[PDB]
């Protein structure tokens, strides 16, 4: 007959459970996929563009218009989240400096985290201790950090791994092949010795031998990420069930409802007032795009390296509009509020 | 008396907060809203809503106060009342 | 691991239960633990976490230390795990080597983990004793003598032994018996003078205590790893090399270690004696094919040395790794194309190179090449250098060198593997709940001509078997199982896939 | 809105909430900074911990562990703020009782 | 400028390649039977563990007349630890 | 049928306060889960008894009163082997519409297994002969909330014979 | 309309400061509150034309740029009020749609600013 | 012609379907005279020899055929064959002869032989999940799904 739903249960919070969710439940929670970088079709109804940014089944910011997704009122409307797909993974600047801790934490080929068996174990026991806070934690990390950049070969692989920093602007910088005053080791050797064919074509190459390191890309990052085993997880401090450690790598992003984005339509002119978010938007979804016409077409690889560094900073922007290390003379446009922002200041 | 409770001398700073408290929006609210926040993510914290603070950001009734007792409505009730016995069993 | 533990997972609960896929997975997550923080995390009872560890330490799935304090923390082994899917493997060259016998002998250890003389020999006397009619009885002495032989040959192991409590420690008992493995016993078999018959189930003291054996996967892979090197040699040059190949490396079986870089020094003339009369070949023509496969580009085998005549080693790391790429340029070539798995080689031959030398070396024109990079490089089976001409490595003023790594590529394809099969049994086990409604029609149906099967089954009965419904749901029925027996051979095929891709992955690794 | 000018309410400043407090009024504190500044009604997911709509949870593909709750719309305006970052506030329920 | 997407992208896209046959010959079905016969053999054997059977409410005396009978292996506990005893 | 343990929380208004809360409990419940399937149990019918009556709390909001009760009550749920007595309440061609005595029209038997005369061709036709009983097959369930049923079941009537009627 | 009576007879009067619409033969309220951008806001965010939201003011080429600062700095010379640089400037807008007029020499252009 | 012009450069642009055609009738040529000496049997060292194919003779062969109106040099054959060897189907074995019908390469002359790929497709083709275009996006509960992955449809359904 009918399918019998409890309204209401007199329930009350109890705490709340903090955690990333990775890009592929990311893909679930969302409704729609957001394909349309323009907002409003061309008629002069300003129609908005379906599928696109400013899609009234995504929420709904007008009172006129209701939510088409969820049949309620402006007011009454909640909200409904989409999803934007990455054509190359990206950066998170919340989670930067993490990826930069842990690609520390772990080896790049063994990926396992880079300690003595015994110390890994005595770390466990460590943690084992009930009821570990917060500064505890970083505490932990940071005893974990100091004990294993003091040396250079995993356990299970062996080889050999250098610093890893950030070089300029969502840049990751590893010089495995780190260059010794003394005798020099036979995969330097091999390495340096495999530009025959560069060399040949290009002779510049052969002055650029040295300062020429490994970079680990998103992409790289997260195919490392994808493979790390679940028995360092705890050892990352990461809790299993708040999220693996691929969720911090993204390539997917979730556009918020039209209740966080306003579209105040100026009566007194011909225009609508929008928030920068919505521009931003807009700006990855035409690089995307752009993105795949360049890869269609052909383009240089350095040009297509280019527009995955400007798509990585868009995405940075987004997330906070206030950042110390983007490009120069790749100038944007003028200051922005980022969801950083809106959070804090007074 | 709170001030020395952890064994410790602990300020009424920022630091001391940090201390003797933990919940993640009080920390993220005083300063750094992204680093504190993204922290507490990464680590995977679960902060609780027993504090103050957080049940006016949550809008749950304090503890502390006329929400510390629960009230029971004294009803005319008969708990556990006799049972219809089945008889195909 | 993430796909691993969930392969591991279905596997365990396909073969063993739920309560212990539950444990086993626990295991597997965490690692070593306690038992009562198992019991606790799992929010299992103890006797179900007593009944799921015993299960599966029997089977050798997992295993215990002792620590401080005298405290027992388990620890899981996900290959080993992951080692029962070859099982029909195993079996099938089992039967392939030897008579059937030997098949029902590692398929009992298998099913039963370790198992002692009297159990095992029993074990196949009584399941070797249905297989035949007219009376006729299985007696102790083949199944004694084809379980030694197995045992020589390495297949079949010692489990690693109770260590003498009395001899070392007498008084409080350790929590665990502390088992230790002896190298010079694992293949030491025990005698058994008495010889009987099985039971041909009609259904109507232990002079081998203290030493069971186990099916040594080990020399399975290395003897299937044998096999894929000689197939790949009879692929490419000849024949005879590749029994040549298979001879050698047949030699040093037992004389070379599992990991090993090089097998044994083996010359030509020994080879000569040791091939099969049936290759009537000479000795000049011997020497010329060891040299030409020396001279072989795949380099195979190696000379080291020119003592005994032609004397040779073969290369197992390279061997390896050839085959690697082999695969690796096998599926990428299948899945994007012929002129992908053409860009794929050249950038395989040259280790750093830029894009247009990749055009002009492999002349396909722009924006075609172009394509199949930046999409073989999305699939991370490629990799970019960013060789810049300062130290700041940031935006168009850098060069970029296309490298691509074999081992990179391997894991990543492994894993591939491994969320494939477990679509594979997901895609089954879905295809099987949804349709149990028509399994138990089926097992009816025939229950119906089984039970009473010659005492009182009329034959009026038999035309009632098509009477029940299934007449067109056979029809689905055949589909199912068709698309199920496809869905097992295809996963079965796909894991010799994973044998080679892990092989390296071993190989490469040394564990230091 | 923010005052006369404005037609704006009057602003329960820092302290005021600080006295309300001090007296222990949590009822009359929470109607004054819930009911009568921002009300919203949401939808909880039992099993997933997260938001939902209608008596119904897109995340879980279910309606068998949802909940009514009152909110301030600015903590829920908060939730949803933080979600875009993708850290994902999972919500914990617990019976009164 | 890339034309507007009016419909989403479908579910599946369809591919150009086909997956191969399957390999063929009798050691391959003899591999499907083995393992076909080996799932009943081990779903027979004690070692695989029945889930306790449920929601049953009444008694009668037909539940000895429908009893499903299988005997019961041991491990041998000298190998085993003494704390898994049942 | 078949009584099940529910347990549920019970808000009760304050102007009922003077009856007694048993009474008031099982109005409400009767109000509460009739003629209303409960997902993966069966279709609820009304209340039997009540086993666990508790504190009944008041809270900061409503003010009205909320006591969590154990107790049970019968549903209709077959155990894919009983055996039912239903009307022949319309008939689709791919499949008989057969109704339960006044108790719903939502068992739908596909007609794939009686004698071999199976056809239904649109004009109403019970059965292709040579007050109808149902042997049940199976049971289901699904969330109609998809957008801001679900008790069906497969229904079989194979050569049982039928002397009474055919 | 009225949803019960059905009267058209919707009339929006002001309250003690709350925009709502009440029906005048029921005196039954049909839909209250309104939503508007505060100061505070409509102070930071940034309003948009249609133009720069489609893609355009990017496609003036360097002659259309020129021709368009010469008409600016023209009309102020003059000492003309902003609409009539707006209206000039539209009107510069407007003619530079016909292909025979962009593609015309530096004299073309001024004079064309001229007139 | 190394960076100005060239053969395959017909108005400055790479001619796709010359080096196409060139390719397989070459490749056609190859596997001819490789089954050819296959059908020889005559000895495994004279079935190596004469399976082999001098540059100079597919050069002359590919002159014979005409088809390309730019005459293609020595150098020019090679790297077609040496297309043919990046895709696996020819391999490339260069013995040491001093002087010959070559005479290019200094004390040796290349010879190219058709050869059969190592391994047949591998496992994890004959499943849609190698490689698939929604590998990563497939998911057990997500909206593509092994469940309702039409994939497993379509290749079920063959
Ligand atoms: S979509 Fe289907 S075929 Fe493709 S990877 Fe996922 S489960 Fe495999
Ligand atoms: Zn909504
Ligand atoms: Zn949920
Ligand atoms: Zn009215």
């Amino acid at each position: 007959k009918e399918q019998f739903r409890e309204t209401d249960v007199a329930k009350k919070i109890s705490h709340i459970c903090f955690g990333m969710k990775s890009p592929e439940e990311m893909r679930q929670q969302a409704h729609i996929q957001v394909v349309s970088k323009n907002l409003y079709s061309q008629d002069n109804q300003h129609a908005p563009l379906l599928y696109g940014v400013l899609d009234h089944r995504m929420g709904t910011s007008e009172k006129d218009r209701p939510c088409e997704t969820c049949g309620k009122n402006l007011a009454d409307c909640l909200g409904h989240y989409g999803y934007i797909d990455l054509e190359l993974p990206c950066f998170h600047v919340g989670y930067f400096r993490a990826v930069i801790g842990i690609l520390q934490m772990i080896c790049k080929t063994c990926c396992h985290i880079m300690l003595s068996q015994e110390e890994k174990k005595q770390f466990l026991d460590y943690l084992k201790r009930p009821g570990l806070t917060y500064l505890q934690k970083r505490g932990l990390k940071k005893k974990i950090s100091d004990k294993c950049r003091k040396k250079n070969i995993c356990h299970h692989c062996g080889a050999f791994n250098g610093t890893v920093k950030k070089c300029g602007l969502l840049k990751i910088i590893h010089e495995k092949y780190k260059t010794n005053k003394k005798v020099v080791d036979p995969i330097v050797s091999n390495f340096l010795q495999s530009f025959e064919t560069a060399i040949e074509h290009n002779k510049e190459v052969e002055p650029l031998l040295g300062r020429a390191q490994e970079n680990l890309n998103p992409l790289v990052v997260l195919n490392l990420f994808k493979r790390i085993p679940a028995e360092d997880v705890p050892l990352l401090l990461m809790n299993p069930e708040a999220g693996k450690p691929s969720d911090l790598i993204l390539t997917r992003l979730l556009v918020p409802p039209l209740c966080i984005r306003p579209s105040v339509v100026s009566d007194l002119k011909s225009g609508t007032n929008e928030d920068d978010l919505t521009m931003k938007l807009t700006e990855i979804i035409f690089l995307n795009d752009v993105i795949k016409k360049h890869r269609i077409s052909g383009a240089k690889t350095q040009m297509i390296m280019e527009d995955w560094d400007f798509l990585q900073l868009q995405c940075a922007l987004y997330i906070n509009s206030e950042l110390s290390g983007i490009p120069l003379n790749m100038a944007p446009k003028k200051w922005t509020r980022g969801f950083v922002q809106r959070l804090k200041g007074k | 008396d709170l001030m020395t409770y952890k064994g410790e001398v602990l300020g009424i700073t920022r630091f001391g907060l940090a201390k003797m408290k933990e919940s993640v929006l009080m920390l993220a609210s005083f300063e750094k809203t992204a680093d504190h926040l993204f922290d507490a993510a990464y680590f995977g914290q679960k902060d609780s809503v027993c504090g103050v603070s957080e049940c006016i950001i949550m809008g749950i009734p304090m503890n502390i106060g006329t929400g510390l007792f629960k009230l029971l409505h004294k009803a005319d009730r008969d708990p556990n009342p006799p049972k219809r016995p089945l008889i195909f069993d | 691991t993430q796909a691993e533990i969930k392969l591991c997972s279905l596997l365990l609960q396909e073969h063993f239960g739920e309560i212990v896929e539950k444990i086993g997975v626990h295991l597997i997550r965490t690692g070593s633990q306690p038992l009562r923080v198992i019991a606790h995390d799992t929010g299992t009872s103890l006797d179900q976490v007593k009944k799921a560890l015993c299960v599966l330490v029997q089977h050798n799935l997992v295993s215990y230390q002792v620590h401080k304090r005298g405290v027992v923390e388990y620890e899981a082994q996900c290959s080993r795990v992951l080692r029962m899917l070859r099982y029909p493997r195993y079996i099938y060259t089992t039967k392939t080597l030897y008579s059937d016998t030997g098949e029902l002998i590692v398929e009992e250890l298998l099913l039963n983990g370790k198992l002692t003389m009297s159990a095992v020999v029993k074990k196949v006397a009584d399941r070797l004793t249905e297989t035949m009619e007219d009376g006729k009885t299985m007696d102790y002495a083949e199944v004694s003598n084809t379980f030694v032989r197995l045992a020589d040959t390495h297949f079949v192991q010692r489990c690693p032994s109770v260590p003498t409590t009395e001899n070392s420690d007498p008084g409080p008992p350790p929590p665990a018996p502390t088992l230790v493995i002896n190298e010079k016993d694992m293949y030491l078999v025990p005698k058994l003078s008495l010889i009987g018959k099985g039971k041909r189930r009609r259904s109507s003291p232990i002079p081998d205590d203290g030493i069971y054996w186990q099916a040594n996967l080990d020399r399975f892979h290395q003897h299937f790893r044998d096999q894929a090197i000689v197939s790949a040699v009879a692929n490419r040059m000849d024949q005879t090399s590749s029994e040549i190949v298979r001879t050698m490396l047949r030699m040093s079986e037992i004389t070379t270690s599992s990991s090993a870089p090089f097998t044994q020094p083996l010359s030509s003339n020994e080879i000569f004696r040791s091939l099969p009369v049936g290759y009537n070949i000479s000795k000049q023509v011997l020497d010329q094919y060891l040299t030409l496969l020396a001279d072989d580009p795949l380099e195979f085998v190696g000379k080291s040395g020119d003592s005994g005549g032609g004397m040779y080693v073969i290369n197992l790391h390279k061997a390896l790794a050839s085959l690697a790429t082999a695969t690796l340029e096998s599926v990428v070539q299948e899945r994007f194309g012929s002129r992908c798995a053409r860009i794929f080689r050249l950038v395989l031959q040259k280790k750093h190179i830029e894009q247009k030398q990749v055009e002009d070396f492999a002349m396909i024109p722009a924006k075609e090449a172009k394509d199949m990079l930046y999409k073989m490089l999305s699939e991370n089976f490629m990799s970019l250098q960013e060789i810049p001409k300062t130290p700041d490595h940031a935006p168009s003023r850098t060069f970029y060198l296309y490298t691509v790594n074999i081992l990179s590529a391997a894991r990543m394809l492994l894993h591939r593997c491994y969320k494939s099969i477990a679509n594979l049994i997901e895609r089954r086990q879905f295809e099987t709940k949804e349709n149990k409604r028509l399994l138990e029609k089926s097992q009816r149906v025939e229950a119906i001509i089984a039970s009473m099967q010659a005492t009182g089954a009329e034959e009026a009965q038999l035309q009632e078997i098509e009477e029940m419904i299934t007449a067109p749901e056979r029809q689905q029925l055949e589909t199912l199982k068709r698309n199920v027996n496809k869905l097992d051979a295809s996963e079965i095929q796909v894991d010799e896939t994973i044998f080679l891709l892990e092989s390296y992955i071993e190989c490469t690794m040394k564990r230091q | 809105t923010e005052g006369r000018s404005r037609d704006g309410g009057l602003r329960l400043g820092e302290m005021e909430r600080d006295c309300l407090i001090g007296y222990g009024a949590s009822m009359l504190l929470l109607e004054r900074l819930m009911i009568s500044s921002d009300a919203f009604e949401v939808d909880v997911c039992g099993q997933c911990g997260l938001l939902g709509y209608s008596g119904w949870c897109h995340y879980c593909k279910s309606s068998c562990h949802v909940s009514s709750l009152r909110i301030p719309y600015a903590c829920k305006l908060l939730f949803q703020e933080l979600q875009s970052m993708n850290i994902i506030p999972r919500l914990k329920l617990s019976k009164y009782n | 400028l890339p034309d507007v997407v009016l419909k989403p992208p479908p579910l599946f896209p369809d591919t150009d390649y086909k997956p191969v046959p399957l390999k063929t010959g009798e050691g391959e079905e003899y591999m499907l039977a083995l393992k076909q016969e080996l799932r009943e053999t081990m779903k027979r054997m004690p070692y695989f563990i029945e889930t306790p059977e449920e929601r049953q409410d009444i008694e009668r005396y037909s539940k000895r007349y429908m009893k499903v009978y299988k005997e019961e292996w041991i491990p041998d506990w000298r190998r085993l630890p003494r704390e898994m005893m049942p | 049928f078949v009584l099940v343990e529910m347990v549920d929380t019970v808000r009760i208004p304050p102007w009922q306060f003077e009856r007694k809360l048993n009474d008031s409990i099982a109005e409400e419940l009767n109000k509460k889960l009739a003629n209303k399937v409960v997902y993966n149990v069966g279709l609820c019918i009304c209340l039997f008894d009540i086993t666990k009556l508790e504190d009944a709390y008041v809270f900061p909001g409503d003010g009205a009163s909320h006591t969590k009760v154990h107790f049970r009550c019968v549903v209709f749920h077959p155990f894919l082997d009983e055996i039912l007595i239903g009307k022949i309440k319309g008939c689709s061609p791919e499949g008989v519409h057969v109704s339960l005595g006044f108790f719903d029209d939502i068992l739908i038997p596909p007609e794939s297994l009686q004698q071999p005369a199976k056809f239904d061709e649109a004009e109403q036709v019970w059965v292709w002969e040579y007050g109808e009983e149902i042997r049940f097959r199976v049971v289901d369930e699904s969330f109609v909330d998809t957008s801001p049923y679900t008790l069906v079941g497969s229904i079989s009537e194979p050569g049982l014979g039928l002397l009474s009627w055919w | 309309r009225c949803p019960d009576c059905g009267s058209t007879e919707l009339v929006e009067d002001s309250h003690y400061s709350q925009s709502q619409l009440v029906c005048s033969d029921c005196g039954c309220v049909v839909t209250e509150g309104v939503l508007t951008t505060t100061f505070s806001d409509e102070g930071n965010l940034r309003e948009v034309t249609y133009s720069r939201s489609t893609g355009e003011n990017e496609q003036v080429s360097r002659s259309q740029q020129r021709g368009l600062r010469r008409v600016r700095d023209l009309c102020r010379v003059l000492q003309l009020p902003p609409t009539f640089e707006d209206t000039a400037v539209a009107y510069y807008q407007q003619a530079y749609r016909h292909s025979g007029i962009r593609a015309a020499r530096l004299q073309k252009k001024e004079v064309l600013v001229g007139c | 012609r190394s960076v100005t012009g060239g053969a395959w450069y017909s108005d400055q642009d790479f001619e796709s379907e010359f080096v196409e055609v060139l390719n397989q009738q070459c490749f056609k040529f190859l596997q001819s005279k490789a089954e050819t000496a296959r059908e020889s049997k005559q000895n495994p060292m004279i079935q190596r020899n004469s399976s082999f194919a001098s540059s100079h003779e597919v050069w002359k062969y590919i002159c014979e055929l005409g088809i390309s109106k730019v005459e293609l040099s020595m150098e020019d054959i090679e790297t077609i064959l040496n297309t043919l060897i990046y895709d696996g189907k020819v391999e490339m074995t260069i013995i040491a002869a001093k002087e010959g019908t070559v005479g290019s390469v200094d004390g040796h002359m290349k010879l190219y032989r058709a050869v059969n790929p190592i391994i047949p497709p591998t496992g994890l083709v004959r499943a849609p999940c190698g490689l698939c275009p929604v590998f990563d996006d497939c998911h057990e509960g997500g909206e593509i799904s092994p469940s309702n992955c039409i994939y497993m449809t379509e290749w079920l359904e063959f």
